[PDB]
């Protein structure tokens, strides 16, 4: 009973956009979405490694994955890798 | 720290023009970048803009000026095409966070430039 | 000492609740509040059903406006989205949810810069958004509260309060420890101030100011003296009837229910909360007034009795030569521009009632008695 752009979890009944159908993250309540599935940086900044994202030094090691690939959380609890 | 705008200056209507916002201090991908003018006795107007993470355009504006950003020098082009009397202003280009899906073309940025002056005949 | 809202009978919040319940069915971005849904949880009361379908909004709205719109959600908006994820027992968490979070710390970072001076927006949606990434156990670097610490120019009874919540949130959790004894110092200041602005009739500073900084005063042991006097103040005004604006219910009822946003902590699902269930004759004439243009503007308009400042300002554009325009906000239409001016940058178009009076409501919730004149005014702030 869905629009055409979204599905609609199995349990819930509740509509959810497409861009959200397999990406890994569970937006419905029972997870239908994920099963049945498959320039430079500034001076005192940072770039990803795998993404062409910048961010400031100070989000490196800070508990909190600021990247997508969350290389900013990598290497912490031990000098360099 | 702030912007600053050039490539503004006098031409004949028909003609083109290239104004350069060349943005300092501010991380790549993360600030809606957008071009302003302000004529003489007028409010100032939402011209164009390009998006943080897509593009706007004011009506007036459709066809004639697109912007553009280069990739090496982290600045915006607003690129002015079949020039018209009426698009005589100062031309300014400003900064704001808003990773909301477009950028706005409503007057409220945060960071603002000095303006270049443009003048057509 | 301490700082008590002793215990009511269910009318009084009931009927606070039904001013709530029309929203419960406006899910249109335009109008989707997060402040709302996390009073709800907080509060006594709840809505049932509603409260799903309300929250599943804001998590379509919000995710798909900012991660994929029609403008905003603005980054403080964010803020109160991240309180209602605790306000139903959940972390932010995910892809998407992420990089919500960074999202809301370049917010923090870009203000803090700016300072370096004012911040774009304000001191309250500053320490609001440190607030909520407190309580999803993300940090700040000790730079980023410093801003904070430090703006404790004058500061309004909700701006302390605001400012408090986040810092009470920092001690609790232990976060940026080095600074541990600056926060204490600012939670100490910031009640000692809150407390001076207690008006004669017992509110802190207004009696929307009330609410939170009865939130701020109940998480941290004059004091009760106060509080009572505080009570007593808030609970006159209440059968004056003086709450009803949605987001100002929604800051007041976790008071009455003896919550904080601070408690979102440890947050309480599961506790049960009582199910909230759902013309005059008269014609006035206001004088709507601005005087920060010359030549100012004054006329007499004819609306019916009961209309707010907002009727009046449509009828006085219907009627020919008045200008105005506002902006959604959390809390109704906001005034913007008035006669084509626009509030410039650290500029607000305030609003007045005789004699030089700041009006404590606004344009679509005050309601002019017969004959009082309305000012429109261009102030700096
Ligand atoms: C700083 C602030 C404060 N303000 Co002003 C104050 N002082 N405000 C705003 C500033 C906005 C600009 C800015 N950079 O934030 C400031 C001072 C300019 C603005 C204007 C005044 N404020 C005045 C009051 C009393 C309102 N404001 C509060 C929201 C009071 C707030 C305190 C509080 N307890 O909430 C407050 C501390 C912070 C609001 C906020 O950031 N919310 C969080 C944000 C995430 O949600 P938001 O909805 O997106 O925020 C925007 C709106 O709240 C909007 N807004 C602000 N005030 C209002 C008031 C109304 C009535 C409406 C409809 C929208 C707004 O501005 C915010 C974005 O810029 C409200 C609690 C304050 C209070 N302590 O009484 C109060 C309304 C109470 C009620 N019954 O609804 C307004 C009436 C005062 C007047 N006499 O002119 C007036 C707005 C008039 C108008 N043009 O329509
Ligand atoms: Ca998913
Ligand atoms: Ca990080
Ligand atoms: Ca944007």
């Amino acid at each position: 009973s869905c629009p055409p752009t979204k599905f609609q979890c199995r349990t819930s009944g509740l509509c959810v956009p497409l861009t959200w159908r397999c990406d890994r993250d569970l937006d419905c309540s029972d997870g239908s979405d994920e099963e049945e599935c498959r320039l430079a940086c500034l001076a005192g900044e940072l770039r990803c490694t795998l993404s062409d994202d910048c961010i400031p030094l100070t989000w490196r090691c800070d508990g909190h994955p600021d990247c997508p690939d969350s290389s900013d959380e990598l290497g912490c609890g031990t000098n360099e890798i | 720290r702030q912007l600053v705008e050039s490539g503004g200056g006098l031409v004949q209507p028909g003609g083109s023009l290239r104004l350069s916002c060349a943005a300092s201090g501010f991380t790549p991908g993360i600030y809606d970048i957008g071009w302003f003018r302000q004529a003489p006795g007028k409010e100032r107007e939402g011209v164009s803009c390009i998006s943080s993470r897509s593009t706007n355009y004011a009506d007036s504006v459709k066809g004639r000026f697109i912007i553009s950003r280069d990739n090496v020098k982290n600045t915006v082009y607003l690129q002015m095409n079949s020039l018209e009397p009426e698009d005589t202003a100062v031309y300014y280009c400003a900064a704001i966070y808003q990773p909301s899906n477009g950028c706005v073309l409503r007057p409220e940025y945060s960071y603002w430039g000095k303006g270049t002056p443009v003048t057509v005949s | 000492e301490m700082c008590e809202i002793p215990e009511m009978d269910s009318h009084l919040v009931e009927k606070l609740g039904q001013h709530l319940l029309p929203w419960m069915d406006r899910l249109s971005l335009e109008h989707l509040n997060p402040s709302i849904y996390v009073g709800l949880r907080l509060s006594s009361l709840q809505a049932g059903t509603k409260e799903d379908l309300y929250l599943h909004s804001l998590k379509l709205g919000y995710q798909q406006c900012l991660l994929g719109c029609q403008g905003k959600p603005s980054m403080g908006q964010l803020a109160l989205y991240l309180l209602a994820l605790r306000a139903n027992c959940e972390f932010v968490r995910g892809h998407k949810g992420d990089r919500l979070v960074s999202q809301l710390k370049w917010f923090l970072e870009d203000e803090k810069r700016a300072i370096g001076g004012h911040p774009h927006t304000s001191y309250y949606q500053y320490g609001l958004g440190i607030l909520a990434l407190c309580l999803h156990q993300k940090r700040v670097h000790d730079s980023v509260v410093d801003k904070l610490l430090y703006a404790v120019g004058h500061h309004s009874v909700d701006t302390a309060a605001m400012a408090g919540l986040a810092f009470t949130c920092l001690k609790r959790s232990n976060f940026n420890p080095g600074r541990r004894q600056r926060i204490t110092m600012a939670i100490r200041t910031v009640q000692e101030e809150i407390l001076k602005a207690q008006t004669p009739e017992g509110h802190f500073g207004n009696v929307y100011s009330t609410p939170l900084a009865l939130q701020f005063l109940m998480t941290s042991p004059e004091l009760g003296t106060a509080c009572l006097k505080a009570r007593v103040a808030l609970l006159a005004s209440l059968q004056d009837g003086a709450f009803q604006n949605a987001l100002m219910i929604s800051q007041l009822l976790p008071v009455l229910n003896h919550k904080t946003y601070i408690d979102l902590i440890f947050p309480d699902c599961l506790a049960p909360r009582v199910m909230l269930e759902p013309q005059t004759q008269e014609i006035i004439s206001v004088t709507l007034q601005v005087l920060s243009l010359l030549p100012p503007y004054r006329q007499s308009i004819s609306v019916l009795a009961g209309s707010t400042v907002e009727d009046v300002l449509k009828k006085a554009h219907e009627l020919g030569g008045f200008t105005y325009e506002t902006q959604a906000s959390l809390s109704g239409p906001y005034l913007t521009s008035v006669m084509g001016k626009a509030a410039g940058e650290r500029e607000f178009w305030q609003l007045l009632r005789d004699p030089n009076t700041p009006l404590l409501q606004g344009i679509a919730d005050y309601r002019p008695k017969d004959g009082e004149t309305i000012e429109l005014r261009l102030v700096s702030w």
